[PDB]
C-alpha cells in the first residue's frame, strides 16, 4: 500500500525527478494539519460499534423485504455476515483516512469484492445504501454535528477532512455497482 | 501412514523455495518476486502466544487455510479441543492445520457443499499453496482418495517432503510466489485459484480442469486478480476507472482497442526491419575499424590531463546512459522504445476491458433481469 | 514501502483491529521528526548534480583499472551509466527521507542488486566508495543542520550495509 | 501487550530486519504523548476509591431491576463483587496509560469476557452503564489537562466497544 | 516428458506395431552421432552465463525504453527477474538439445508463457528479440565460429545440430508471439 | 516415460541446473548398451507371433481350469483376448528395449493392472506363467547373443515382479 | 555428493523402487569415461604447486589495485591466504574428476561463496581471473590427452559460471 507521502514519491519516480520544493510544500502542509487528522480518526474509531448498528438496521428499516424468507439478511447467520461487512468497510476507510490515501481501499477492500457479490447473490443497490448511511454518520463526527454524542475538541474547523472521508465512501459504492 | 500410494508412475516436479540442506544460509528465491508485496508469513517463535497474536494467527488460518470464509462463534467452538494443544505447544502448526482440515467446520464447507472436482482443487491451494502442476499430479490424488478416502487424501499433503522443506512445522501455509515454476502454466492457475483480497471460495465453480488439459486458456485479466499489487507500473490499470456503460458499448470499445493494437504491432515490426537494415548499412565499416589502432589523446591513463573526461562532467550522463550515444542504430532504437510504449499501453487496455465484459456476463448468467 | 503508517496499518489489519492509541501515537513521531528529514530532502533535491559528480569520480580516481579493455569503465556509455547509478541511488535516499522509512531503497534499489552486479560484472566495492565518499564529506553545520545529518547519514549506511 | 514498542519489533522480526528509521520514529511519538497519559495515570491512581464508587451506583440507578428475588442481583455479597469488577476495569485502564497501548485491557479484561459473562448470566449492558458514566463525568479543565482527558477517554470507549 | 526414442514409440503405439528392422536403421545413426550431441550441449552449458548477459544487455541496445523510468528492465528487482528468465529459456532449450526432442520445452516452459507476460506487464516483443540473440549465440558455439572463444573439438561437421537448436529457439518466439 | 535421458533431465530440472558432466556421462552408457538391446529388439520384432503362441498355451497347459464353465476363459472369444494380452505385453517389452528404460511397460502395462485383473476376475498367476516360460526358453548363443539376452530377460522379470 | 550413482539411487529412493535396468545403464557410462577423467586427476595431483602459483600471480598482474593499503591483498599474510584459496579450488576440481560430477565443488566450494565473499569484501573477479587463466594455459596434446583436457576444462568453467 501507499500513503500520502509515498504517493508523491511514485508520481516523481515516473519522471525520475527529485522531490522538489513545490510538492514538498503540499507535504509540509500535510504534517501541519496532522494533529487535526489524528483528532479526526479518533472520532470515528471511538463510535464504530454504534455506526454499524445504525447503518444495517436502517437499511432494513427502509428495505423490509431483506428479512422476508428469500432475503439476503433473512436468518441469524446471514445477519452476522452483513454486520461483518459493516465493520470491514468501516475499517478500511479508517485506514485510508489515517494514511491520507486510497491505496489500502483499492487493492485490499475493493479487490474482488464485486465478483464475490455476484457469486453469493448479494443485492447490489442495498450495499450502496448502507455505505452511504456510514457516509452520513462519518461527516457527522468530523464536523461534530452528531445528535446525541458531543465530543470535545480544540477551536477550529475541519471541513476538508470531512470531504476527504466522504470521497472514500463514494469510492466504495462506485466499485460494487 | 507407511505406504500411502501404490503407483509406478513417472515422477512429477517440486518447487524451488525449499529447504536445501546444502547452503542453509541462503536467500535463494523470494527476494525478487511478488513475495515482497504480500504480508510476511506467520510462524510460531515464542511459546507464550499473547492474546493479540493468538487472534492474529487465526485470521491467517481463515484467510489462507480456509477460503477467506467467516468462522462464527459456534464454528470456533469446534476447534476448542485443538486450541488447548496449539497454544500450549503439544501439537505443532502443521498438526493444527490438519486438525482444522478434519473438522466438522471444514467438512461441511469444502467437502459436502462443493463438488468432488472442486474439493481436489482447493487442497493444493489451502494446504500446499499452489496449483496442480499438471493433470498427472492431480490424477494421482484421485487414487489416494480411492484407496483410503478423506483422511488418506488429506494426509498426503502434510506428510510430504515438499511441505516440510517449505513450511516446516511452524509456519501457517500460504500461497507461494517463487521465481521458477515447474511448468509455466501452473503459475497462471494459482493466480486464477487465489485471486483478489476480498474474494471468498463460497459458490465458485470448478476452475482447474480445462486449463490443465489445454482446453481453455486462462485469460490474462484472471492472472492480474491473483498477483499481489505493486506500487509502480508502466501502465496503471483502469480497473476502477471504466465507466458504467452497457454490454454493447463494452464490446465496441474492446474491438476498437484490439484493432489499434494490431496496427501498432505491424509498425513495430517495420521498425525492427529498419534496425536490421541500419546495421547492414554500416557493417562493412564497423568491421573495418574493428582492427584499426585507435589510440586517443587522454581519458584512459591517469598520468595525462583529461579535464572533465576523467569521468564525465556535471550532468552530462543523461537520464538513461544510452541516450548520450550517437549513431544510426541507436537513433532507430529510440524509435522502437517509443513505439513499443504505445503498443504496451493499449495491450493493457484490452485486459481491463475484458474484465468488465466478464464481470457483466457473470451478472447475466446469475438469475437476474439483464 | 515501509513507512510508519504502513507498518501500523498492516499490523492492525492482521489482527482485525481498528486504529487504536498505539497506532496514533506513532504518527505523532512522524510529525515530530519530519522537520529533520525534509530539510535533508530539500538540500539533496537542490544540490544533486554536484554531489553525484563528486562521488562519481571518487570511483574513477580510486579504481583506475576499470578503464582497461574488457574491464568495467571501458567506453563512454559505460561511464555514463556509472554516474546514472549514483544519481539513481541519491534519488532513492531522497525518496526515503520523504516517506520516513527505508521502503524506496528496499524495493527499488537493493532487492536484486547483488544478482545484477554479479551477472553484469560490476564491482560492488566501487559502488561503496561512491556512497562512503558522500557520507564522509558531509559537514554537519555547513551543509544541513545537526539532526538532518543523522537522517542523511543513516540512509547512506543503510545502503553500504546492504550493498556489502 | 500491544504497545508501540512491541509492534515495530514484532514486524521487523517477521521480516528479519534491524530496527530502521521507521522503527525509531514510532518511539519518538512515545516521548511526546507520555507527558499527558502518565499525568492522567497518577490522577487516576489517587482518585480511584471514589471513581469506582461513582461507577457502581450509576448502573444500580439505571438498572435497579437486579434486586428482584430469583434473578441476578440478589444480595450484598454479590453487589460487593460488582464493585470488585469495575475497580478491576479501572485498574486495567490505568495500566494501559502506563503501557501506551491497549495491551493490558486486551489480554486481562477483554479476552474470554464474552464467554465468562455469558455462561454466568451477567449482562454487559450493566457494565457499559457503569463505565460510560465515567466517560461523561470527566470535566476537562477540572479533573486533568486538555489532552490528558483525551487519552483517558479513548481507552474507556475501547472498553465500551469491546463489551457492546 | 519424451526423448527421441520415446517419440518413435508413441508413433508405433498409434498403429500397435513393433519397432521393426527398417526403422532401426535410423535409430542406429542417432546413437552413432550421439557423441557430437554431447559435445554440442557442452559448448552451450560452458558458455551459459555470458550467453544471457550478451542477450539481455543486447536487448537494451535496441530498446532504451526498458531502462527509462517505468520500464521493464528499470529497477534492480526487475533486471534480476529478467536475467533469471533469460537463463530459464536457455536451460530448457539445452534440455531439448540433450533429449533430442522438444517435448520438455513445449509444456514445462512455453505453455502459457504469452499470457503470463501480458499479466505482469512484460513486453513480449522485447523477449522475442532477446531470445533471438541467444539463437545466434548458440549456433556460433555449436559450429565453433564464435570470435572471442574457440573450443577444441575433433574434426567434422555439426551443422545438423546447429539447425536443431535453431528450431528450438524459433519455437520459443512462436509461443510468445 | 522413465528412460536414461528422462531421469537426468528430470533431476536437473528439479534443482534448477544446467546439464553437468554427470548428466552427459549417463548418456554415454546409453550409447554403449545400445548395441545389445537393439539386437534383442529386432529379434523380438520379427519373431513375436511365434513366441506368443508358444507362451500362451504354457499358461493353459499349467492352468486347464480356466476352460471350466463359470471361470475365466470359456469361449473362443475369451481365449483370443488372452492371446491378445500376451501380445500386448510382448510389444511393450520391445518398446522398453528401444527407449532404454522401463517407461512403456510402466504407464501402459503395469499401472492400474492390479485393479483391472482383480475386478474382472482374471488370475494374475496365469499371466506370470506366460512370462516365466519365455524367460528360460531363450538359448543365450542361439537366439540372440550373450549380453543381449541379459537385457531381454531383465525386462521380463521386471514384469514378473510387478504382476506379483 | 552429485555423481552418476548418487543421482539414480536418489531418484529410485523417492519413487521407492529397486535399481532397475535404466539405472545400471547409466553407471556403464561411468566405466567408459573414467579413463579420460582420472588421467586428468593424477596430472593435476602431481603438478598442483606449479599451476596455482602461475594462476595466482595472473590475478595480481591484472588486478594490481589489490596490493594497495586498505584494499584486499595488502600485506603478505593476506596474499598468502589468496594462494591458499586457489589451492582449495584446484583441489576441488581434482575431487570432481575423481567422483564424476560437480558435487565436491557444489557442497564444499560454491555453496555459500557469494555470501562469504561479499561480507569480507573479496572480489569475485579476482577468483574468476585465476580460474580463467588455467583454462587458457591448458594445451590439449602436451599437458594431457584430448579427452582428459575436455573434462578438466569443463569443471573449470562450471566454477566460472557459478562464481560469476
Ligand atoms: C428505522 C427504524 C431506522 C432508520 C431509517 C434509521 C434512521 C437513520 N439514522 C441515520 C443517521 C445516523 N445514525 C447515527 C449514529 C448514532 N447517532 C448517535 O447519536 C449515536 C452516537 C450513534 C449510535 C450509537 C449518526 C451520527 C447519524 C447521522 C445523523 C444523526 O446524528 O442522526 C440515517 C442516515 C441518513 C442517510 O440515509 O443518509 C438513517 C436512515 N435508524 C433506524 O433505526
Ligand atoms: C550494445 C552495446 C550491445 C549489442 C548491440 C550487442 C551485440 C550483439 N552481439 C550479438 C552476438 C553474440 N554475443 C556472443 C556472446 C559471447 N561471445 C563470447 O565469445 C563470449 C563467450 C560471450 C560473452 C560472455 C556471441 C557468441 C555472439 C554471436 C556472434 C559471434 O559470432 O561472435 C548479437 C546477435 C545478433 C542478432 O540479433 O541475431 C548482437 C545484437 N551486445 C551489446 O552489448
Ligand atoms: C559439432 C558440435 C562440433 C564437433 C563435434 C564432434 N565431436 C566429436 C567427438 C567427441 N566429442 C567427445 C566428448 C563428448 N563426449 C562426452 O561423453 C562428453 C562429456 C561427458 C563430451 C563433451 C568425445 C568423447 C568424442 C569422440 C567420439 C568418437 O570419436 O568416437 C567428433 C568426431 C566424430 C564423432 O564422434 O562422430 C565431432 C565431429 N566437432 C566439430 O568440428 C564441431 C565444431
Ligand atoms: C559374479 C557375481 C558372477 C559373474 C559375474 C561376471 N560378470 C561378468 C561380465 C559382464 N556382465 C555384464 C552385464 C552387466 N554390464 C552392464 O553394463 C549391465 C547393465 C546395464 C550388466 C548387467 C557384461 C556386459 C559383462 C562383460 C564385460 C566385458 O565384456 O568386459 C564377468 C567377466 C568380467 C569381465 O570380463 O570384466 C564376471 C566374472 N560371473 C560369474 O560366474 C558369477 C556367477
Ligand atoms: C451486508 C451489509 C450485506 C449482505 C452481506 C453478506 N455477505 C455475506 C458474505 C461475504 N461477505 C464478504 C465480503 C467481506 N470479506 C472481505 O474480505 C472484505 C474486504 C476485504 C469484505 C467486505 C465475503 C468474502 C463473503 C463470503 C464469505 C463468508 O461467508 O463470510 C453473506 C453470507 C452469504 C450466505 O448467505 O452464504 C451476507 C448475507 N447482504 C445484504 O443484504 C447486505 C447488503
Ligand atoms: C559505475 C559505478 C559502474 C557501473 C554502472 C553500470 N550499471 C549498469 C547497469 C545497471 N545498473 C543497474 C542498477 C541501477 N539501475 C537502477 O534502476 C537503479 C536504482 C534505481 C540502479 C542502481 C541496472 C538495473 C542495470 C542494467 C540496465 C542499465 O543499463 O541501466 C551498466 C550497464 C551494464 C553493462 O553494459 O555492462 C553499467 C555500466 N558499472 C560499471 O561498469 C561501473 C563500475
Ligand atoms: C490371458 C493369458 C488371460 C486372460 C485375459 C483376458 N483379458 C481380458 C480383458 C482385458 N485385458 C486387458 C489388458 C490388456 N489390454 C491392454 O491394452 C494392455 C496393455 C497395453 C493389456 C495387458 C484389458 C484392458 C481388457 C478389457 C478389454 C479387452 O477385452 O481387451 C479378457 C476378457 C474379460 C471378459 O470378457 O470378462 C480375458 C478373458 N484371461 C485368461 O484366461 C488368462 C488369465
Ligand atoms: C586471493 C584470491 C584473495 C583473497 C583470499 C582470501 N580468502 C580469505 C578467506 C576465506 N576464504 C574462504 C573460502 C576458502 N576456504 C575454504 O575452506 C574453501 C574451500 C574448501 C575456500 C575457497 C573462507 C571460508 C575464508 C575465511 C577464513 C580464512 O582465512 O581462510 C581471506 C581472509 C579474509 C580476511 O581475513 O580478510 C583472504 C585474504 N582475498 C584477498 O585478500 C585476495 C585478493
Ligand atoms: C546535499 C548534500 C551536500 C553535501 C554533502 C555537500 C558536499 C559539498 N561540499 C563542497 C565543498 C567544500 N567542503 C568543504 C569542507 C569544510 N569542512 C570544514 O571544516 C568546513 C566546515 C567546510 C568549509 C566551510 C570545503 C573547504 C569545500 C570547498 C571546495 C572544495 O574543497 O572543493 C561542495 C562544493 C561547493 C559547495 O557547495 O560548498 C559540495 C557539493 N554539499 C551539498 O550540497
Ligand atoms: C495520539 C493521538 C493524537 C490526537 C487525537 C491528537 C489530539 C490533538 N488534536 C489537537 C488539535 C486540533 N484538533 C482539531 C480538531 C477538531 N476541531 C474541530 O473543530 C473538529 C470538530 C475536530 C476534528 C475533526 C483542530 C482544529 C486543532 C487545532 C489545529 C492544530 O493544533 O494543529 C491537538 C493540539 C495540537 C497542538 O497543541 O498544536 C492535540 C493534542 N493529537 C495526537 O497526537
Ligand atoms: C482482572 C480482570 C477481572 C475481571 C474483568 C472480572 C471478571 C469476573 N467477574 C466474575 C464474577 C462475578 N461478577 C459478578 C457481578 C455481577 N453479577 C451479578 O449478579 C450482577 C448482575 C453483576 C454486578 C455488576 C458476580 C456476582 C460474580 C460472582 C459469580 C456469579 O455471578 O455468580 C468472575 C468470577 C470470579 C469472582 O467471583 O470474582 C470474573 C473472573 N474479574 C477479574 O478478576
Ligand atoms: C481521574 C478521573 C476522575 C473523574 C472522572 C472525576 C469523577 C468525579 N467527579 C466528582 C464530582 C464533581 N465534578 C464536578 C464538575 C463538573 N460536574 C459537571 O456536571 C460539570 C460538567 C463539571 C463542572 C463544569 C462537580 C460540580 C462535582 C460535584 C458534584 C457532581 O458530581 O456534579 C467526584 C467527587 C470529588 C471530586 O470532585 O473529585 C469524582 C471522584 N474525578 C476524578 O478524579
Ligand atoms: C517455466 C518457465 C518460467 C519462465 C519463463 C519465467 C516466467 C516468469 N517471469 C516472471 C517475472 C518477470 N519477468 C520479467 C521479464 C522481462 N521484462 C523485460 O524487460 C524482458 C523483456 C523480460 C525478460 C528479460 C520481469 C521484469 C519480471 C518481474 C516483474 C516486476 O516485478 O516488474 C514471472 C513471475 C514471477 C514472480 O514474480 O513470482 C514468471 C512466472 N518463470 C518461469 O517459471
Ligand atoms: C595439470 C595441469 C597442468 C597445466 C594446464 C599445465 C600448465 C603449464 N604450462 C606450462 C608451460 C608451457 N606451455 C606452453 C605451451 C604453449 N604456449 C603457447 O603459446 C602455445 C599456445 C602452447 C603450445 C602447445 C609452453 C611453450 C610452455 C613453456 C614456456 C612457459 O610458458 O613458461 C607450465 C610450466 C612448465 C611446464 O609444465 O611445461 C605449466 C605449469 N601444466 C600442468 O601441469
Amino acid at each position: 500500500m501507499l500513503d500520502a507521502f509515498s504517493r508523491v514519491v511514485v508520481n516523481s519516480d515516473a519522471k525520475a525527478a527529485y522531490v522538489g520544493g513545490s510538492d514538498l510544500q503540499a507535504l509540509k502542509s500535510f504534517i501541519a494539519d496532522g494533529n487535526k487528522r489524528l483528532d479526526a480518526v479518533n472520532s470515528i474509531v471511538s463510535n464504530a460499534s454504534c455506526m454499524v448498528s445504525d447503518a444495517v438496521s436502517g437499511m432494513i428499516c427502509e428495505n423490509p423485504g431483506l428479512i422476508s424468507p428469500g432475503g439476503n439478511c433473512y436468518t441469524n447467520r446471514r445477519m452476522a455476515a452483513c454486520l461483518r461487512d459493516g465493520e470491514i468497510i468501516l475499517r478500511y476507510v479508517s485506514y485510508a483516512l489515517l494514511a491520507g490515501d486510497a491505496s489500502v481501499l483499492e487493492d485490499r477492500c475493493l479487490n474482488g469484492l464485486k465478483e464475490t457479490y455476484i457469486a453469493l447473490g448479494v443485492p447490489t443497490n442495498s450495499s450502496i445504501r448502507a455505505v452511504s448511511i456510514m457516509k452520513a454518520q462519518a461527516v457527522a463526527f468530523i464536523t461534530n454535528t452528531a445528535t446525541e454524542r458531543k465530543m470535545s475538541f480544540a477551536a477550529g474547523d475541519c471541513t476538508s477532512l470531512a470531504s476527504e472521508v466522504a470521497s472514500y465512501f463514494d469510492r466504495v459504492g462506485a466499485a460494487i455497482s | 501412514v507407511p505406504f500411502s500410494t501404490a503407483v509406478r508412475f513417472e515422477s512429477p516436479s517440486g518447487g524451488l523455495d525449499r529447504y536445501s540442506r546444502v547452503d542453509p544460509a541462503a536467500p535463494g528465491p523470494n527476494v525478487i518476486t511478488r513475495f515482497l508485496f504480500k504480508d510476511r508469513p506467520v510462524r510460531r517463535s515464542d511459546p507464550s502466544l499473547s492474546e493479540v497474536d493468538r487472534e492474529a494467527t487465526m485470521r491467517t488460518v481463515y484467510r489462507n487455510v480456509m477460503g477467506n470464509a467467516y468462522v462464527m462463534e459456534e464454528e470456533r467452538a469446534e476447534l476448542a479441543t485443538l486450541e488447548s494443544q496449539f497454544l500450549v505447544g503439544a501439537i505443532s502448526t502443521r498438526d493444527f492445520v490438519r486438525g482444522v482440515a478434519k473438522s466438522a467446520t471444514y467438512k461441511k464447507r469444502f467437502f459436502e457443499s462443493v463438488s468432488q472436482f472442486r474439493f481436489i482443487e482447493l487442497n493444493f491451494k489451502h494446504f500446499m499453496g499452489r496449483a496442480p502442476l499438471d493433470m498427472a499430479e492431480m490424477s494421482k490424488h484421485y487414487e489416494i482418495f480411492a484407496a483410503g478416502g478423506y483422511d488418506a487424501e488429506v494426509d498426503s499433503y502434510f506428510d510430504s517432503e515438499e511441505y516440510l522443506d517449505v513450511f516446516g512445522l511452524d509456519t501457517v501455509p500460504y500461497m507461494r510466489f517463487r521465481g521458477t515454476y515447474a511448468p509455466n502454466s501452473t503459475f497462471n492457475l494459482q493466480c486464477r485459484l487465489q485471486g483478489g483480497w476480498a474474494r471468498s471460495d463460497k459458490k465458485l465453480p470448478m476452475m482447474s480442469m480445462l486449463p490443465l488439459n489445454n482446453k481453455a486458456a486462462i485469460m490474462p485479466h484472471q492472472i492480474v486478480d491473483g498477483l499481489p499489487v505493486i506500487p509502480n507500473s508502466e501502465h496503471p490499470s483502469q480497473k476502477y476507472n471504466v465507466p458504467k456503460v452497457s454490454r454493447e458499448k463494452l464490446q465496441r470499445e474492446l474491438l476498437i482497442a484490439q484493432g489499434k493494437a494490431n496496427a501498432l504491432q505491424i509498425e513495430l515490426d517495420a521498425a525492427y526491419t529498419s534496425l536490421a537494415s541500419s546495421r547492414a548499412f554500416l557493417a562493412p565499416f564497423a568491421a573495418m575499424a574493428a582492427d584499426m589502432d585507435i589510440r586517443p589523446l587522454y581519458g584512459k591513463n591517469p598520468q595525462v590531463f583529461a579535464g572533465q573526461f576523467l569521468g564525465v562532467g556535471a550532468g552530462q550522463w543523461g537520464k538513461t546512459g544510452a541516450d548520450t550515444v550517437r549513431g544510426r542504430s541507436r537513433r532507430v532504437a529510440a524509435d522502437i522504445g517509443v513505439k513499443e510504449f504505445q503498443l504496451e499501453r493499449v495491450k493493457q487496455l484490452v485486459v481491463d476491458l475484458q474484465r468488465a465484459l466478464a464481470l457483466e456476463d457473470a451478472e447475466a448468467d446469475a438469475p437476474a433481469t439483464s | 514501502m515501509k513507512s510508519v503508517i504502513t507498518t501500523v496499518v498492516s499490523a492492525a489489519d492482521a489482527a482485525g483491529r481498528f486504529p487504536s492509541n498505539s497506532d496514533l501515537e506513532s504518527i505523532q513521531g512522524n510529525i515530530q521528526r519530519s522537520a529533520a528529514r525534509l530539510e535533508a530532502a530539500e538540500k539533496l533535491a537542490g544540490n544533486h548534480e554536484a554531489v553525484v559528480k563528486e562521488a562519481g569520480d571518487a570511483c574513477f580516481a580510486k579504481y583506475a583499472y576499470l578503464k582497461n579493455p574488457g574491464e568495467a569503465g571501458e567506453n563512454q556509455e559505460k561511464i555514463n551509466k556509472c554516474y546514472r547509478d549514483v544519481d539513481h541511488y541519491m534519488r532513492l535516499v531522497n525518496y526515503c527521507l520523504v516517506v520516513g522509512g527505508t521502503g524506496p531503497l528496499d524495493e527499488w534499489g537493493i532487492a536484486g542488486a547483488r544478482e545484477v552486479y554479479r551477472t553484469l560484472n560490476l564491482p560492488t566495492s566501487a559502488y561503496v566508495a561512491s556512497i562512503a565518499y558522500t557520507r564522509d564529506r558531509l559537514c554537519v553545520p555547513r551543509d544541513m543542520s545537526a539532526q538532518a545529518g543523522v537522517e542523511f547519514s543513516a540512509y547512506l549506511d543503510y545502503l553500504i550495509n546492504a550493498l556489502s
